[PDB]
């Protein structure tokens, strides 16, 4: 009931924080501006965040090992500490004191905290040079954007893979594949079922001995020092909790700077003017080492500019 | 949900009378992000708390958010003053007082689907109001 | 490059009220914005505007419009997780003699929140309670329990790495040159105005760093002073002995020119008070009109000595001298501003408490412009101008009594509070200089000319190096 989570004794963790925070309890008061500062709601608010903070996931979680089953062998990272947090714009506010004032991102069925597979392709995709768009307000930057991210994908695809020399053309083949499973253009390549990129949700893995929820504030101070500062206080995923990144990869063929499929790569390897220079190909477990060297670098999640969301290797 | 022209009409009318619209069809640009995240604090936390938090009026916010559920209120007045003799006897027809707090009134009438829906198609129908009109 | 990797190497232990988890550490949310202004402040040549600009210009702001924020991404990670965690307290007490060996007490220290902690009640850290056989001198009992839960600790890590991220090549490379300076100007954590969260950068990228704190000081702030510490031997337990020494010191040093020094047969005036005597408008502090109304009702203060008056050696007086009253002023709030002031009438189990409340609420709060540094068990002052904002601005005072009753048999509590009818002072007397009104004109700069070349008797009465004036 109050420790690990299970399926059979647990409250939904996505229930407690966003219908059951609010349930309207006899003496318990926050519609007037007395009753939000009040020690009652204080206390009611502490309980209900240590509810939500009382919860741990074992290794061998029924629900994990179901998700392993479903997407996959995982891979596990370790969450460091200033913590992590995800869903950070969910509005969940009221006025009232000790109260969680951010957003966090649970799922719904299983209630476990996780990161949508929308959140890690964005992450991933905005590390790769050709990921902001051609766009009137976005020409200024776009040149210098692209410049700097081309270098760092160079060294990362160097680095991982056996591949000695990538040309611009080819990086943005083979971003254009992984993200866009398409050319660079609006050209469709005949691509086989297994050949997709696919980025599942990242579920919490295991909280080893402890919880996986902590509570945290960022207290801004305003542009006046003479004023008040304002405590804002918010829900994170506790440092040194196992996070399961599920992906679904495929090996990639270059061919003359252009992504070609599997049976495509197998005839132009069987024609005689078949030219080994000009052959590059990048297999799921390279572009899994590309991910997590990226991954590893920028992090996941909210606040990531100021340390949320760091991740270390299991 | 398709939002009817009684509604917009009832909106723009509540925008008016509260003061979001200005005489000269004008209204400050930080209500249409008010109005937005009303509807998804309503869509994610629940009626009640987005209820309190755009209610309060000790806020540190730009202009006045508590307008916006004053418009809230007078869309629902009048909508519920349309209300047809079979529709009062599954609806409440009953008409919200001015002076009562509207986080105060749904909780003592309950959480019924009706408030909430009727809170949803409002919203929507500022949204569309708002829309209509210049950001200053 | 992209990354940056910093060492940092810490010098006093920072308070941290997320002590609980084992990797809680210097935390980014609070580095970053500081950095930025600093980064800013620099690249403007000491203007933050100039420097937007800068930033502006290169591309290296992530909003163009509205903040400072540079475009880079800081993470700080402990490398071995084995910290000592310290108690902090303004109080002495006996040291417990059961304790984890990571366990470790600032007697006398400026921080004065957590008082509590060491106490009575059950639920302080440390309890003590009167030692059998002879009378006095208690012991003390350490609560383990009580220990978890305390908001904030004490805490002092070995080595640990920074981490810099930027696709921008000259972003990186300005903040490579600024960061060792960063640190030593800045501290970070509860009370880090009075040298608490000290660290400085050791190897930049694997490469040692070279910079001297004297200048680096003397660049960024207007006055720098030095404080040579008793080089004592047995310098083996580094730690406590020599921390106790610097903050104790801290603590006496601060309670010299806010206020003043009343223990044993040993007065050292308010140096601040003293300051306002000698210049023109001759300011007397709040507290002595605070003490003259609550007398001129009929509530007794307790206390041998008259309050003072002027500067001169005997001058405890009652009363103003003839003419007209003194010149009254809110002295103290340049240096930091207070809430409650008390006054512990003579007649026990009660007192007085003063409420400070803004007379319009403007000033919430006021951060001491006097900041404390140690590097390398070295204490330097420094500072700058203070916010002119505060200057000439009123303060309401609300005279209440508190009568700490003797129990009731059950709960050993009391509830007493009540309004002295204390006859107040109009806002606008004396043409608004009344005591309500923080005073006019003041620059840090004269007062630590003044406090710090201050004599009686012989020498220096706080021994400072005036390094930069």
């Amino acid at each position: 009931m109050p420790k690990n989570y299970t399926l059979q004794n647990a409250s939904n963790l996505g229930w407690l924080f966003y219908k059951d925070y609010y349930r309207q309890e006899p003496n318990v008061d926050f519609i007037s501006t007395q009753g939000k500062e009040s020690d009652t709601t204080a206390d009611f608010f502490r309980k209900t965040n240590q509810r939500i903070t009382a919860y741990q996931l074992n290794s061998e979680s029924p629900l994990v090992a179901a998700f392993n089953n479903h997407f996959g062998t995982p891979l596990q990272l370790k969450t460091i500490y200033p913590g992590l947090i995800t869903g950070s714009g969910l509005p969940h506010q009221t006025g009232s004191k000790g109260e969680f004032k951010l957003g966090f991102q649970f799922d719904y069925t299983t209630g476990l905290p996780y990161i949508p597979g929308s959140s890690i392709k964005g992450t991933l995709r905005s590390m790769f040079p050709f990921s902001l768009k051609d766009k009137g307000s976005t020409k200024r930057i776009l040149p210098e954007y692209r410049k700097e991210r081309m270098e760092y994908i160079r060294d990362l695809i160097i680095e991982v893979t056996n591949i000695n020399e990538i040309s611009d053309t080819e990086i943005q083949a083979l971003e254009y594949a992984i993200f866009t499973n398409s050319t660079p253009s609006g050209k469709t390549i005949e691509f086989s079922l297994e050949e997709k990129d696919v980025f599942y949700d990242a579920f919490v893995a295991d909280s080893k001995d402890g919880v996986m929820l902590s509570d945290d504030y960022i207290t801004p101070h305003g542009e006046n020092p003479l004023k008040d500062p304002k405590p804002i206080l918010f829900l994170k995923i506790r440092p040194d909790v196992t996070i399961n990144f599920y992906f679904k990869l495929c090996t990639t063929h270059l061919y003359k700077e252009k992504v070609c499929s599997s049976k495509q790569i197998e005839e132009i390897k069987k024609q005689n003017d078949f030219s080994s220079s000009d052959y590059k190909m990048i297999t799921a477990h390279q572009k899994r080492n590309l991910f997590e060297k990226i991954l590893l670098c920028i992090g996941i999640g909210a606040k990531t500019n100021i340390g949320y969301g760091q991740l270390k290797k299991l | 949900m398709k939002i009817s022209k009684k509604q917009i009409e009832y909106a723009i009318e509540a925008l008016r009378a509260n003061n979001i619209i200005t005489n000269d069809n004008q209204y400050p640009k930080v209500f249409k992000g008010y109005i937005s995240s009303f509807g998804a604090a309503v869509i994610q936390s629940g009626l009640i708390p987005a209820i309190i938090f755009f209610e309060n009026e000790d806020n540190d916010a730009n202009a006045d958010r508590h307008k916006i559920i004053g418009v809230l209120k007078d869309i629902i007045n009048a909508m519920r003053q349309q209300y047809t003799v079979t529709d009062a006897t599954i609806l409440v027809s009953s008409q919200i007082p001015a002076n009562y707090s509207m986080a105060q009134y749904i909780i003592e009438h309950g959480n019924t689907d009706q408030l909430l829906k009727e809170i949803t198609e409002a919203a929507v129908a500022m949204k569309l109001a708002l829309r209509m009109y210049k950001s200053e | 490059m992209n990354q940056l990797t910093a060492i940092l190497k810490q010098h006093t232990p920072m308070i941290h009220f997320q002590h609980n988890e084992s990797g809680a550490t210097l935390r980014a949310s609070e580095v970053k914005p500081l950095l930025d202004k600093f980064i800013l402040t620099k690249l403007g040549n000491g203007d933050i505007r100039e420097g937007r600009l800068y930033a502006k210009k290169n591309n290296w702001l992530i909003d163009n419009e509205k903040n400072y924020a540079l475009n880079y991404k800081l993470s700080i990670s402990l490398q071995k997780k084995s910290r000592l965690e310290y108690l902090i307290t303004s109080s002495t007490f006996p040291l417990p003699t059961e304790r984890p060996s990571n366990f470790f007490t600032i007697q006398n220290s400026p921080y004065f929140a957590q008082e509590k902690c060491v106490g009575i009640n059950t639920n302080s850290t440390i309890i003590l309670k009167k030692s059998n056989s002879d009378p006095r001198k208690k012991e003390a009992e350490f609560k383990e329990k009580n220990w978890s839960q305390i908001d904030k600790k004490g805490l002092e890590w070995q080595d640990f790495t920074i981490k810099i991220f930027s696709l921008k090549g000259d972003l990186i490379n300005k903040i490579q040159t600024y960061l060792p300076a960063f640190f030593i100007c800045h501290n970070f954590g509860t009370r880090n105005n009075k040298g608490f969260g000290s660290f400085t950068v050791e190897y930049i990228n694997n490469q040692k760093n070279i910079c001297n704190v004297e200048d680096t000081l003397k660049e960024n702030f207007a006055f720098v002073y030095k404080k040579k510490i008793a080089l004592s031997r047995q310098s083996t337990l580094d730690f406590i002995y020599i921390y106790n020494q610097i903050f104790s010191t801290i603590k006496k040093d601060y309670q010299i020119l806010k206020s003043g020094y009343n223990f044993r047969n040993e007065y050292i005036k308010s140096l601040l008070f003293c300051y306002f005597v000698s210049k023109y408008p001759n300011y007397r502090w709040e507290k002595r009109k605070m003490k003259q109304l609550i007398k001129a009702r009929g509530y007794e203060l307790k206390g041998d000595h008259s309050p003072i008056s002027g500067i001169r050696e005997n001058d405890n007086s009652w009363n103003d001298p003839n003419p007209n009253g003194y010149n009254y002023a809110y002295i103290r709030a340049i240096l930091g501003l207070a809430e409650q002031y008390e006054f512990q009438l003579e007649t026990p189990y009660q007192k007085a408490i003063v409420k400070i409340k803004s007379a319009n609420n403007c000033i919430s709060r006021y951060k001491s412009p006097l900041l404390f540094k140690i590097i390398n068990n070295s204490i330097y002052l420094v500072g700058n101008e203070i916010n002119t904002e505060i200057l000439n601005k009123p303060f309401q005072y609300s005279y209440i009594e508190q009568t700490k009753n003797k129990n009731m048999r059950t709960g050993k509590s009391e509830i007493t509070e009540r309004t002295m009818h204390i006859n107040e002072i109009e806002m606008n007397y004396k043409n608004r200089i009344n005591y309500h009104y923080t005073p006019t004109s003041f620059s840090l700069i004269d007062f630590m000319q003044y406090a710090m070349s201050y004599k009686k008797n012989g020498k220096n009465i706080l021994n400072y190096i005036p390094l930069k004036q």
